[PDB]
């Protein structure tokens, strides 16, 4: 009813180009008011995209995006109000050769004072021009070679391991990944990670100079983290032995779908994680029984294949008694927005959306009185509630602008009087926005970000440091000038995936380390707990194995 | 971009299609065409590209009525006079166009002397003359090669194709059709050899007609029989590379020097699939067809006795595998069998089928492609019915049913006073059947003159004396005027000035001429060997008794029928006897003999009238007569000399009906129509995979009556330009036997054009086509409405073409005025240009003719009853230019037609605000290549005061749909040049050279009110002129090697391609970021380089370009094959190593020394084995159709061997049936194996079952097999079944049996193994892919774990309880069915089903699916665009297309309300 005359419209020029995206925003509270939201796209003399403007900023004469291309429409230069200005270029082989980022402006011209220049180097002729190295250079600083690739040859030794033409050695920001063995099906059977020495010091950075692996291996810590895989004839992974020797095993059904999984801790016997798993005709999980005897049953809508039921239960005849642990029931609008959720064990979450399918109202329950939502988790309610009066109902309202920026979350918990409003202050010349506690002035929001658009302050006393690639480097939790700070740092692999997390708190010093490996989290706590977290599935089931400090 | 060669095993399997056969799109000629590409190998790449093709306008031949499978040829002109083998003879291009001796560039007759050709010295001297056709299509170069000394040898033809190919026609006697009495008198030169710049050859060997398997009577009747040729064998994949034609050598290469053969069998081999055809023919000799026929177009007899029964592919596998060639016999690869409905009148091609062979010799078959035709049926002859249209006549009043005006349908000619002749034109009867004919108001004949006993007269008029009038006379003692009217075309051309035998026949001249049928005329006289004497109890007449297309001489007595062949120019040949006709000498009366084509065979049949009976003797292909058909008169009628009877095509169908008037009998007027449709026309196709197309013809004459009715109702005057009936593609019904859905395509024709001056069919001026969906559901659940496309084509006649634009839709007052044809003269000294001119009347005839068949306009409508239904979705119109080209003929210019302008409007059924684009070819070179062209995008029209779009939209959308970018006039200029190699005796045109594009943008105010034309664009004040500012868009260049500099040689080897990336304007992307030096060294490092700007003006700066696509090639001895490839110079080369005869590449080595090796199955030249860069083996097994039916792989892992057992170690036999394959046990040494079942839609029938049901010990089985009701391997053929039923019926026992027998859509089974065969945990995954009769993916079934599913019955429906609810069962034979789709006739997914479980892999019926399974329905518009979706839940999504915006409404948007 709220959606009458709210279509999506695309408006064209005379050369088949989409120059306008038109939406129609209508709030259920004010169903007589319909906002026509228009996104503008301007194309140049060559038929390529030159400018894009959201409905909000267009009114204020600011351009969300500007592009400058080559004669074929490939973007070379970009101006973003959110991501700042950037410059990229590819070669004649289609390979990326340069990317300059974190550029702003002010004085009119582009500010390169903090520009990050990443360049890509490839094998030269007569080689097939495979990726050779990746160099990263921040303005005013020295260039670091952050990546290097080494490829195997044609020797019988290499062929027997199926390594010919494969990148056998990958030096990234964290250290080294070696590919030891490849399946007949072209899959890796053995990979080994070595860490760069002293990654605990945030000032030590990878820099693979030259073309000698001997000189590099000396920079690596001694430990070798080897993950071993065994795949089936169709190239699917059957067994996995992690770096500490635990095995995950899977089995597939006649249709090749995961049908069972097992775990064999090092020195232990094989045990069931997933006993049986059935699927719908559409290949969606239907019934899943685990090693704990617990059964999850998924209910789907026949017309739409939408998930309308999730039932986790201890079934009849279970050793610990039959009990429905969770029974989620979903009700959707014709388009597929979640209108309501129920759980059997009366509790109900109701949802209202605008004509753009933005969530404007949400009802639910919380342990009241919690207090105003922040970065913290609530204190855990221990033990498990027997009575539900321990919960109170809340209603939240959400307020968005023309560019989809969430400006307001109004929390209303009347009975316990736990009422508050989280305000987000949005810039008037970008989509940059921060909580009002940082600033309530739109004109000061952009300074709180980098030129790339990465936030520099999390909360009031908390600052954010970023890598040249725009990866989160350090969260400064409690600053103490000089020089003992509560902080948490991060490290990433060449694919920008997190490999290491180091938290530090003053008490000598509580240091919590997290090493992320295939199917494994290696977490140490000092100031000593040595925890190995086996991750099963892809992560669904987790196993906590202490080598030391089991509470 | 250049493709880099990568060795891979055939990675496919699943889908099932056919040979790529297709019905032709309906065109302005109205003919039904069909085409089947020959399913044989392309060899190295140079191969015969033959298609077996059908045309409803074609005659009989070596592939049956209407079919042909021939290569290019050059013949003498016959259509405007019979050739006499003198210098006045004319020659036709392979396109059928008349040629003239061409002029050279110096302005003289292009004649030369030659003693050398292609570097090969000729034994003697030749006079070489260049010929040029009146219409240029492909700029081919045609040379006539005549020995200077006539006795030195025979002449032949050379055709240089613009692709650099050279073709020689009729060099030796097998490739020449020549006079049986004088081999020098050549009628036709057939293609004999083709050579390409790569030194690859194709040789065409023909067999001459002979007396093998002919009866003695046939031999006696046709001694001159050696003329005709039949395609016998095609040799390709020549082992020796040679740039020059082999026919120029002293001797042709041995037969062993061709890797590939295509053999044509004419019956000498066993037709059985159980007998494998050998490369060697004989000694049984080719069979003689029952319907032998002669043609006499060339003034010589050509006898035709042979039919092609098999087409065969042969490879020299030993030679291709580089094994010992000694005593090699080429092996059969693919076999195409052809079934004919053999008939003494007309034999029809009724089936083509692929058959191939396993190593064990077992036949593996494809489903047959079947055809059937409209047939004359004596049992379905309509009886007599009264003819009320003659009610006004007393019953003694004489009349003649004749097409007086030339409308294709005869009207009523009579004498009213007497002395006064009046005519009633045929007209569409009102209210009656769609083809019912009445006759309009009388109209006075012009003053009839009457003199030399017979005089000419113009009636229509035309200015053409089209009518020969005679008068009966005179006996006895009776004073008396009653005349006879005879169409001039029923007489030999040389009737009034007879020479030879005609003069010997007529003498002083004939006394009288009396029509005895539509095109047969009885002769009445004054009072070598061996003409009849006109004036006994005999009949002498002119009639086509031979079906050859001429008015022959015929004598009929009580016991004889003799025919003398009209050989042209007054010459008549030796008499032919046609047995079969007899009447007692005591009752035989010549007056009671009528000559007409009754069965539409082409031959004139005999109709003899008795007092109570009419006997009809069908003419069997001019050889004899059938046993007579007895037509009883209506009860009470006794035919005598006071009664009136005539044979006339009163239906306008090209076949004679009978009009009888019997006084003293009421009613007095009677009709007998013997057929309602023209027989021998293809009307059904079925591929036995689920697709059937039914065809429907309608005469051009009926169409003319309808058109004339509409014209007369519109106050205008009807003018017919089509004087005879043509059978036009009227309707196609495309039927999906699996879903039961149909698509109807309907055609209407108007403005029919036949040219009297050149005696030539020009075609139709307007063609309207309706497309209507017809769903088996038979509800309105998919509410589609028919689409309508109105198209206008040029006829080449101004009197017709000038009236077409008036019919154009005029609902858009702002639309630009219609295009007009542009005529130019060519000025190539030395770049060339077209100069517009107004041709003389005489020149205008030919230059206008050049526009024959060109599409002028097209409008697309949706007939959905909406208010906007009369406004087209889109309109497209074209402007054509004819370049006049002078030859040695001073009176006929040669011509080249091209589409110089195209304009498209997108209205989307809103007349006021369309989009408009226009493409214009401004300059073309001497060979038709575009030099200067422009694409134009017009601005949007000015915003109106009110919205022309629905008020269902938001009220602001109209205003907000306007954007300034819609107001900018865009013109995109495109320049290009070419390399043309025409020096010496080579001919290679249109080689890519340079191209450049520039942009022009203007304000709406500068847009011309009447729009752009070519003249507007070459004008000095052009918007794209040299003065105007522009935006450089880029350029492209091709550089060649070896090669003068970077220019091409005949081999056209590309060195690299070079395209512009950056110029001074785009370089501004670097400004605030990098300085010039840094930018330049970056670009240089990234592989870019500076090159001159092409088509440079005013010192334009060089542009940064990218060069890609580098190849190194071998020499002539390696057939110029690529030896190395690389994308740019930034990387290393990949090396190619070819096999022995350079057919395929067997090894690649990239730039890191990685080596990939392949081994090929040489019956398909596809790889079957692959060794990868890590020395791993990959292996496939191919079935006899090149399909992968098993695959495995092995090699090493961690030193140890893995995983699948080698074929040597553990052979695997793929189960012969799916039932067996499903029942396989683990431990199979294959990763995949496949079973293909493309014939599963044909019901399976065994000899045993039929014989057990009929208890006839095999009788019915043997008969059904013989007629191909069923194939030898036991598949029931659809059309064979229908034909059989139509001729013999079928026992109810067989009906019962067949009802017990299930069908299943064409499908494939693919089994995929989980582990290597050494692993006992191995599972066999099972996936079955379904295809429909159109090659579309029907559904996919995957074997899943046991569980709950619906239950499929044997009848393919769902098992439901009594109430109708589907049963739910638990089974271990459960399948997950995904992607189930119900298509319409256009291949669009009308129903996409949710996945479902079933207790069988077999196809669940569409009835049960539509009733019980959830699906989203998709509704498409006439443009094939989805505009509505009804979800299973019942919600709707809609999409509205307007020229300037698309509106999208989802489930929420439409739910209200
Ligand atoms: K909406
Ligand atoms: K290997
Ligand atoms: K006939």
């Amino acid at each position: 009813q709220l959606f009458s005359k709210t279509p999506s419209v695309t408006v064209f020029d005379n050369r088949g180009l989409s120059v306008r995206d038109i939406a129609y925003r209508r709030h259920p509270d004010t169903p007589k008011v319909t906002e026509e939201c228009i996104t503008y796209h301007q194309f140049d003399f060559r038929g390529f995209l030159a400018q894009s403007l959201d409905p909000r900023l267009n009114h204020k004469e600011v351009t969300n995006f500007s592009y400058l291309t080559d004669l074929n429409g490939n973007i070379i230069y970009t101006q973003s109000v959110d991501a700042g200005n950037t410059l990229v270029l590819n070669d004649t082989e289609g390979r990326s050769v340069i990317a300059m980022t974190n550029i702003s402006r002010e004085n009119g011209k582009d500010d390169l004072s903090l520009a990050v220049t990443r360049t890509f180097q490839y094998e030269n002729a007569p080689l097939p021009g495979r990726p050779l190295s990746v160099t990263e250079q921040v303005n005013g600083e020295n260039a670091r070679i952050t990546e290097h690739f080494v490829y195997a040859g044609n020797t019988p030794q290499e062929k027997n391991l199926n390594l010919a033409g494969q990148c056998v050695s990958y030096y990234d920001a964290a250290g080294l990944i070696q590919t030891d063995s490849v399946s007949l099906t072209g899959k890796p059977l053995s990979v080994s990670r070595k860490l760069l020495k002293n990654l605990d010091d945030t000032n030590i950075l990878a820099d693979w100079q030259g073309n000698d692996t001997s000189a590099w291996n000396s920079l690596l810590a001694t430990e070798i983290y080897t993950t071993v895989t065994r795949t089936d004839a169709a190239g699917a992974v059957l067994t996995t032995i992690d770096a500490v020797g635990n095995q995950q095993r899977v089995a597939f059904d006649i249709a090749g779908q995961l049908s069972a999984s097992w775990l064999t801790l090092k020195g232990g016997q094989e045990q069931v994680i997933i006993k049986v798993l059935t699927y719908s005709a559409a290949g969606q999980k239907l019934r899943e029984e685990g090693g704990n005897g617990v059964v999850t049953t998924y209910t789907y809508e026949a017309e739409t294949q939408r998930l309308i039921g999730i039932k986790t239960e201890r079934p009849n005849g279970h050793a610990a008694g039959a009990k429905v642990l969770q029974d989620l029931r979903y009700e959707y609008d014709p388009v597929g927005n979640v209108l309501s959720i129920t759980n059997d064990a009366v509790p109900e979450n109701a949802y209202r959306y605008d004509s753009l399918y933005q969530l404007v109202s949400a009802s639910g329950r919380e342990v009241a009185g919690a207090g105003q939502q922040g970065s913290d988790l609530p204190s855990p309610l221990v033990p498990l509630p027997s009575d539900s009066s321990v919960y109170t109902n809340y209603t939240r309202t959400y307020t968005y602008d023309s560019a989809g920026n969430l400006m307001r979350i109004r929390h209303s918990a009347p009975a316990t009087n736990n009422n508050y409003t989280l305000n987000i202050t949005v810039s008037e010349r970008s989509n940059r926005g921060v909580m009002s506690s940082l600033t309530e002035n739109p004109a000061d929001v952009d300074a709180l970000f980098t030129a790339s658009g990465s936030q520099k302050c999390l909360q009031q006393g908390q600052s954010l440091i970023w890598t040249p690639r725009g990866e989160l480097r350090t969260v400064l939790l409690v600053a103490r000038g000089e020089t003992a700070d509560d902080s948490e740092s991060y490290r990433y692999d060449g694919s920008s995936q997190r490999i290491l997390k180091i938290s530090s708190q003053q008490t000598s010093a509580r240091v919590q380390r997290a090493l992320y490996l295939p199917g494994l989290e290696w977490r140490t706590m000092t100031g000593a707990e040595n925890l190995q977290v086996i991750c099963i599935g892809e992560a669904q089931v987790r196993v906590l194995h202490w080598e030391s400090g089991k509470p | 971009e250049m493709a880099i060669t990568t060795l891979s095993l055939p990675k496919g399997g699943g889908a099932i299609n056919g040979m790529g056969e297709s019905v032709g799109q309906a065109g302005p000629d109205g003919m039904v065409t069909f085409s089947i590409p020959l399913p044989f190998s392309a060899g190295r790449g140079v191969a015969p590209a033959l298609s077996l093709s059908y045309s409803s306008g074609a005659g009989n031949g070596p592939f049956g009525m209407g079919w042909q499978c021939s290569a290019m040829s050059i013949s003498r002109r016959t259509q405007k006079g019979v050739p006499q083998y003198n210098e006045d003879d004319e020659f036709l291009s392979p396109s059928g166009e008349v040629m003239a001796i061409a002029l050279n560039d110096s302005g003289f007759e292009d004649v030369r002397t030659a003693n050398r050709l292609q570097g090969i010295p000729l034994p003697f001297s030749y006079k070489v003359t260049r010929y040029q056709p009146r219409l240029i299509q492909d700029f081919i170069k045609i040379e006539y090669w005549q020995p200077v000394k006539q006795t030195d040898g025979t002449p032949f033809w050379i055709i240089y194709s613009p692709d650099g190919q050279t073709h020689i026609l009729g060099k030796n006697s097998h490739s020449r059709v020549a006079n049986a009495e004088n081999p020098s008198q050549i009628a036709s030169w057939l293609l004999e050899e083709t050579v390409t710049p790569t030194g690859e050859h194709i040789y065409y060997q023909y067999s001459g007609e002979n007396q093998v398997n002919c009866t003695d009577a046939e031999i006696a009747l046709h001694p001159q029989d050696s003329a005709q040729r039949y395609l016998a064998r095609i040799d390709y994949g020549n082992i020796s590379p040679q740039a020059s034609l082999f026919v120029l050598d002293e001797e042709l290469p041995n037969l062993t020097q061709w890797l590939f053969h295509l053999v044509f069998d004419y019956g000498e081999r066993d037709i059985s699939i159980n007998k494998i055809p050998t490369f060697e023919g004989g000694t049984t000799g080719w069979l003689a067809r029952p319907d032998m026929f002669s043609r006499y177009d060339f003034g010589i007899e050509i006898r035709n006795r042979r039919l092609c029964h098999q087409v065969l592919g042969f490879h020299r596998l030993e030679a291709l595998n580089d094994r010992d060639v000694t005593d090699e016999i080429p092996v059969l690869v693919n076999r195409l069998t052809l079934d004919y409905d053999l008939n003494n009148s007309v034999s029809t091609l009724v089936a083509v089928r692929q058959v191939a062979y396993e190593t064990d010799g077992s036949p593996i078959t494809q489903p047959p492609l079947e055809f059937d035709y409209q047939r004359f049926d004596t049992g379905s002859i309509p009886g007599w019915q009264e003819m009320p249209q003659l009610e006004a006549f007393n019953g003694y009043q004489p009349y003649q049913m004749i097409d007086l005006y030339g409308e294709g349908t005869p009207g009523i000619l009579y004498q009213e006073t007497p002395g006064a002749w009046w005519y009633k034109s045929p007209q569409r009867q009102i209210g009656g059947d769609s083809n019912a004919v009445t006759y309009g108001a009388m109209k006075a004949l012009p003053k009839i003159p009457r003199l030399e006993g017979a005089t000419l007269m113009d009636i229509n008029g035309d200015g053409r004396l089209d009518w020969v009038i005679t008068s009966a006379g005179v006996r006895g003692f009776h004073s008396i005027e009653w005349t006879h009217f005879t169409p001039l075309n029923t007489l030999p051309t040389e009737y009034f000035h007879p020479k030879a035998q005609l003069a010997d026949l007529v003498g002083a001249g004939l006394s009288d001429l009396v029509l005895i049928g539509p095109k047969s005329v009885r002769l009445y006289a004054n009072q070598n060997v061996s003409l009849p004497v006109i004036g006994s109890r005999q009949l002498v007449a002119f009639a086509d008794m031979l079906g050859s297309g001429q008015q022959h001489l015929v004598e009929i007595t009580a016991d004889s029928v003799k025919c003398w062949p009209n050989m042209g120019h007054g010459r008549f040949g030796q008499p032919l006897t046609l047995e079969g006709f007899s009447q007692p000498q005591t009752s035989f009366n010549p007056d009671r003999v009528f000559l007409a084509d009754i069965d539409g065979s082409g031959t004139n049949d005999i109709i003899y009238a008795h007092s109570e009976c009419l006997e009809i003797y069908l003419n069997e292909s001019g050889n004899r007569f059938s046993k007579p058909i007895s037509l009883l008169l209506p009860d009470g009628v006794n035919f005598d000399n006071t009664c009136q009877l005539q044979a006339a095509d009163i239906q306008g169908l090209g076949i004679a009906s009978l009009v009888m008037t019997v006084p003293h009998m009421s009613p007095t007027h009677w009709r007998c129509d013997l057929a309602l449709n023209k027989p021998w026309l293809l009307n059904v196709m079925n591929n036995n995979r689920g697709a059937e197309t039914c065809l429907f013809y309608r005469s051009s004459a009926q169409f003319w009556l309808d058109e004339k009715q509409l014209v007369e109702a519109a106050g205008q005057q009807p003018e017919c330009h089509l004087p005879f009936p043509m059978h036009l593609h009227w309707r196609s019904e495309i039927f999906d036997e699996i879903t039961g859905n149909r698509l109807t395509q309907e055609q209407e024709y108007a403005h029919g054009s036949w040219d009297g001056q050149e005696r030539e069919f020009r075609g139709f001026g307007r063609l309207i086509q309706r497309d209507t969906d017809g769903f088996a559901q038979g509800t309105v659940d998919i509410p589609t409405h028919p689409s309508r496309t109105v198209s206008w084509f040029a006829t080449g006649i101004p009197e017709i073409d000038t009236t077409l634009s008036a019919e154009f839709w005029r609902g858009d007052d702002q639309a630009f005025s219609p295009f007009s044809p542009r005529f130019t003269r060519w000025e190539d000294s030395e770049a060339g240009s077209d100069v517009a001119f107004i041709p003389s009347e005489h020149d205008a005839f030919w230059l206008n003719r050049a526009m024959k068949g060109q599409l002028l306009r097209s409008e697309l409508y949706g007939d959905d009853g909406t208010p906007e239904a009369e406004i087209p979705y889109s309109v497209t119109e074209m402007r054509h230019q004819v370049r006049a080209l002078p030859t040695t003929d001073a009176t006929v210019p040669s011509a080249w037609c091209s589409t110089i302008e195209t304009r498209s409007y997108q209205y989307q059924r809103v007349a006021a605000d369309p989009q408009c684009s226009q493409q214009v070819v401004i300059k073309a070179d001497r060979y038709g290549s575009p030099l200067l062209s422009v694409a134009i995008n017009y601005p949007r029209r000015k915003k109106p005061e009110k919205s022309p779009y629905p008020d269902d939209l938001p009220e602001t959308l109209f205003d907000s749909s306007y954007d300034t970018q819609q107001q900018q006039l865009h013109l995109t200029k495109q320049q290009q040049n070419y390399f043309h190699l025409t020096n010496d005796d080579n001919w290679l045109l249109g080689l890519p050279k340079e191209q450049r594009n520039d942009g022009y943008q203007y304000d709406q105010e500068r847009a011309p009110a009447n729009g752009f034309t070519l003249e507007t664009l070459i004008a000095s004040n052009s918007l794209i002129g040299s003065n105007q500012p522009f935006t450089y868009l880029g350029q492209s260049r091709v550089a060649y090697q070896g090669g003068v500099d970077e220019q091409p040689s005949l081999q056209a080897l590309v060195a690299y391609g070079e395209t512009a990336i950056l110029d001074e304007k785009t370089l501004q992307a670097f400004v605030g970021v990098l300085d010039s030096k840094t930018r330049d060294e970056l670009l240089f490092s990234a592989g870019y380089q500076l090159a001159p700007r092409l088509f440079r003006v005013e010192s334009e700066p060089d542009v940064w370009v990218a060069r890609q696509g580098y190849s190194e090639f071998g020499d002539y001895s390696q057939f110029w094959r690529p030896l190395s490839q690389r994308s740019t110079l930034l990387t290393g080369k990949t090396t190619l190593k070819w096999d022995k005869h350079y057919c395929v590449v067997i090894e690649t080595q990239d730039a890191a020394q990685l080596v990939t090796q392949a081994r090929y199955d040489y019956r398909f030249l596809t790889p079957y084995s692959l060794t990868d860069a890590n020395d791993n083996q990959h292996y496939v097994v191919l079935n006899p159709f090149g399909e992968v039916i098993a695959s495995r792989f092995w090699g090493t892992e961690a030193g140890k061997d893995a995983g699948y057992s080698t074929p040597q170690a553990k052979p695997f036999v793929v189960p012969a049936t799916i039932e067996a394959a499903l029942a396989l046990s683990p431990g199979i040494p294959v990763a995949h194996c496949a079973i293909f079942e493309p014939e599963s839609w044909m019901q399976k029938l065994t000899q045993h079952d039929v014989s057990e049901r009929m208890a006839d010990n095999g009788t019915l089985w043997n008969a059904l097999l013989q007629a191909r009701f069923v194939t030898e391997d036991g598949y029931v053929c659809a059309l064979g079944r229908r034909r059989w039923m139509a001729r013999h019926g079928l026992s109810v026992l067989m009906l019962t049996l067949l009802a017990e027998i299930p069908r299943t859509p064409p499908h494939s089974l693919t089994i995929t193994t989980d582990r290597y065969d050494s692993d006992d945990q191995q599972q066999l995954r099972q996936r079955i892919l379904f295809s429909d009769g159109f090659g579309r993916l029907l559904q996919s079934a995957q074997r899943v774990e046991a569980g709950e599913s619906w239950q499929r019955s044997e009848d393919s429906s769902l098992v439901v309880n009594v109430s109708g609810t589907p049963a739910l069962v638990v089974t271990d034979n459960r399948w997950a069915v995904s992607g189930r789709t119900e298509y319409d006739g256009k291949g669009q997914g009308i129903r996409v089903y949710q996945p479902y479980f079933l207790d069988d892999w077999r196809y669940l019926s569409d009835d049960s699916a539509r009733t019980d399974l959830f699906a989203d329905t998709h509704i498409y518009d006439p443009l094939g665009r989805e505009y509505q979706v009804i979800t299973a839940k019942g919600y709707r999504r809609e999409r509205q297309y307007t020229p300037w915006f698309v509106v999208n409404q989802d489930e929420n948007d439409t739910a209200a309300n």
